[PDB]
């Protein structure tokens, strides 16, 4: 029987491709509601 | 399933059960018997 958990060999010389990769994974959902997370570009004047 | 099933057996001392892991270095896994890195396998032991 095995609590699930275990440690990844991680020394410096010995990973590679059992190597440690920092990752970070960015999620959003867009025009499908406001917004407030937004690109750098410049507004405009409004023109009816 | 498995295509290629091979099966591996030896007697040693309490002392060179984690040596027979991938990657560990000692006068058995250096000189006797290692595996690769990628091994896709289990070890199994009893005291005899």
């Amino acid at each position: 029987c095995y609590f699930p958990l275990r440690s990844y060999g991680f020394r410096p010389t010995y990973g590679v491709g059992h190597q440690p990769y920092r990752v970070v994974v960015l999620s959003f959902e867009l025009l499908h509601a406001p917004a407030t997370v937004c690109g750098p570009k410049k507004s405009t004047n409004l023109v009816k | 399933c498995f295509t290629n099933v091979y099966a591996d057996s030896f007697v040693i001392r309490g002392n060179e059960v984690s040596q027979i892991a991938p990657g560990q270095t000692g006068n058995i896994a250096d000189y006797n018997y290692k595996l690769p890195d990628d091994f896709t396998g289990c070890v199994i032991a009893w005291n005899s």
